[PDB]
RNA sequence: AAGCGUUUACUUUGAAAAAAUUAGAGUGUUCAAAGCAGGCCGCCUGGAUACCGCAGCUAGGAAUAAUGGAAUAGGACCGCG
């Protein structure tokens, strides 16, 4: 069955992005996906998105640009310290200039660069570049 | 997919977005539930109490006209069944199939089904025991199941 | 005085003005029976879009359904008194804080902040019912709620839409837009 | 097509969609007022009645269940309602 | 591409498809650079200006080139807003 | 300022954690491997620092993941006999 709902959003986005579509539909909506998508906006990797609000787990329509290469989820959510953060970005990011790791901390869901500035690690969720 | 079948069907009910009582419905909450009580006195599971309400009286969902679901209405009044109706119908079906097997024993296919109904009972039985609606000693016995239909 | 302040202090003259603006309406109009058991909690005046005011009336939750039974007619007869105002009814609801580890029995889901905002919005537009809802998350990161209303009872609220955004903005702090879709209803 | 608008479908292509596959779910059934040619009261009947509905007073019967929409007896006029 | 001093070290900045916004490679022999004439409003004669569109070869193989041209021209007023 | 006040998992913090070894600071063993020495015309000085999983202790954070509450009320506060 459906065990992870973030893995279905990122995979669906990647399939539509890789084919040149302008809009994609994420079928289940969660606070994690919405929070993951806003981190994807502050760096200009996606446009603005809608949250269709039915009385169930809602849907999301995302305005896609051509600025995305691959968004991917990491399962299971490993616990990573700040000493180990350097290693993780050395395996699953293309180069030291661009690409971000999105991990959840006690201060919220945020990318690895801005998590390092406030000195707090957490659990990894995914990445994009 | 189905628990005990290879089919993957999609047929199901779709609740409308609006959850307010319609303007044409004049039956009110206080005089909805005593109709439920008298239909339960006839002898009717809550599944078929709501079936004959939304085709003959226009009350779509009692949870919207009344403040609670049908089974909560019955149990607060004291008319809830001894055991849940969904578990009841599995036991009634297992009795019917098991009775068919003693009449004719070469029915290998019918025997294979009997595990599937019985497996569903035990899976469902342990769920209700964690919810503390059946006693911890409640056990399904194929020999004595016939007495409680 | 029909105002009952929960904290037991004297209401100010403006809402006390509303108090006998309805008692006089009780004795003269057809509402001899309905208004006898009803009550009013609090009232406020709001500065809204442009040089224009608007009034909001807090009503106790248990008698809220009774007010809706007369809300359309009551505000009209209340409108012929207050000339340039818009008056709507919202229930007096309590928002209990989310429990933390540093701090009392279980908080019901009704008293949550999410279930009270939509309750406030869904009762802000009484004569028309919500038939859809969309949230636009713009590039700067802020949100914007888009509300869809039924075509039935559209000409009774079309002039009030600017009031609705102003009222909900002050009560909640949310940018909200209203629209009427001919698409389905 | 690439730039197909997913937010705004026309009602033509949204009605043909599966009830669960709409942008927001919506049932295809409805309620209706069924009046016998004999009596004068009007009853509310679900479109997919699923039960044999007969008018009170034991005058006649109203609908016969089928695998889909219920079919009304000969001579019974119906009008659906909205809200 | 920029270094610390602010100089430009890259050999050349490649083109980019006007429909999918992806780099057109140096050996993408299926890519095109369309030119469309603009005419005078009162008369309708070629002035001498162009509205240039470029489609990569991946879209052309996908069969979406003509629609991609149409919407770009429609956003530029060359094609009627209603089409 | 004493203590009180869902529990964890997680993350940052502080203590405690033998040396030797490894990393590493200073230092012309003629250089180096090394060593913990030496320098100035009696005095000046060094013999640092980092890491040391897991488990156990301490204080901040509350996203993520578990778990609990009031539903035969055998409920929370409020005062009376
Ligand atoms: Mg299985
Ligand atoms: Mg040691």
């Amino acid at each position: 069955v459906r065990m992870n709902v973030l893995a279905d959003a990122l995979k669906s986005i990647n399939n539509a992005e890789k084919r040149g579509k302008r809009q994609v539909l994420i079928r289940p909506c969660s606070k994690v996906i919405v929070r993951f998508l806003t981190v994807m906006m502050k760096h200009g990797y996606i446009g603005e998105f809608e949250i269709i609000d039915d009385h169930r787990a809602g849907k999301i329509v995302v305005n896609l640009t051509g600025r995305l290469n691959k968004c991917g989820v990491i399962s299971p959510r490993f616990d990573v310290q700040l000493k180990d953060l350097e290693k993780w970005q050395n395996n699953l990011l293309p180069s030291r200039q661009f690409g971000f790791i999105v991990l959840t901390t006690s201060a919220g869901i945020m990318d690895h660069e801005e998590a390092r500035r406030k000195h707090t690690g957490g659990k990894i969720l995914g990445f994009f570049f | 997919g189905r628990m005990h079948a290879p089919g993957k069907g999609l047929s199901q009910s779709a609740l409308p977005y609006r959850r307010s009582v319609p303007t044409w419905l004049k039956l009110t909450s206080d005089d909805v539930k005593e109709q439920i009580y008298k239909l339960a006195k006839k002898g009717l599971t809550p599944s078929q109490i709501g079936v004959i309400l939304r085709d003959s009286h226009g009350v779509a969902q009692v949870r919207f006209v009344t403040g609670n679901k049908i089974l909560r209405i019955l149990k607060s009044k004291g008319l809830a069944p001894d055991l849940p109706e969904d578990l009841y119908h599995l036991i009634k079906k297992a009795v019917a199939v098991r009775k068919h097997l003693e009449r004719n024993r070469k029915d290998k296919d019918a025997k294979f089904r009997l595990i599937l109904i019985e497996s569903r009972i035990h899976r469902l039985a342990r769920y209700y025991k964690t919810k503390r609606v059946l006693p911890p000693n409640w056990k399904y016995e194929s020999s004595t199941a016939s007495a409680l239909v | 005085a029909k105002i009952v302040k929960p904290n037991g202090e004297k209401p100010d003259e403006f809402e006390s003005g509303i108090s006998q603006a309805l008692l006089e309406l009780e004795m003269n109009s057809d509402l001899k029976a309905q208004l006898r058991e009803l009550n009013i909690t609090a009232a406020k005046e709001i500065e809204v879009g442009g040089g224009r005011k608007a009034i909001i009336i807090f009503v106790p939750v248990p008698q809220l359904k009774s007010f809706q039974k007369i809300q359309v007619r009551l505000v009209r007869e209340l409108e012929k008194k207050f000339s340039g105002k818009h008056v709507v009814f919202i229930a007096q609801r309590r928002i209990l804080p989310k429990p933390t580890r540093k701090s009392k029995q279980k908080r019901p889901r009704s008293r949550t902040l999410t279930a009270v905002h939509d309750a406030i919005l869904e009762d802000l537009v009484f004569p028309s019912e919500i038939v859809g809802k969309r949230i636009r998350v713009k590039l700067d990161g802020s949100r914007l709620i888009k509300v869809h209303l039924d075509k039935a009872q559209q000409n009774n609220v079309e002039h009030k839409v600017e009031t609705f955004s102003g009222v909900y903005k002050k009560l909640t702090g949310k940018d909200v837009n209203f629209e009427f879709p001919e698409f389905q209803l | 097509p690439l730039a197909k608008d997913l937010l705004h479908p026309s009602p033509e292509e949204e009605k043909r969609k599966h009830k669960k596959k709409r942008l927001v779910q919506s049932p295809n059934s409805y309620f209706m007022d069924v009046k016998c040619p004999g009596c004068y009261k009007i009853t509310t009947v679900f479109s997919h009645a699923q039960t044999v509905v007969l008018c009170v007073g034991c005058s006649t019967v109203l609908c016969q269940p089928t695998g889909g929409k219920a079919r009304l007896t000969e001579g019974c006029s119906f009008r659906r309602k909205q809200h | 591409m920029q270094n610390d001093a602010g100089e430009f070290v890259d050999l050349y900045v490649p083109r980019k498809c006007s429909a999918s916004n992806r780099i057109i490679g140096a050996k993408d022999h299926a890519s095109i650079q369309m030119n469309v004439a603009e005419v005078d409003k009162v008369t309708g004669r070629f002035n001498g200006q162009f509205k240039t569109y470029a489609i990569c070869g991946a879209i052309r193989r996908m069969g979406e080139s003509d629609d991609s041209i149409l919407r770009l021209a429609k956003a530029d007023g060359i094609v009627s807003k209603n089409f």
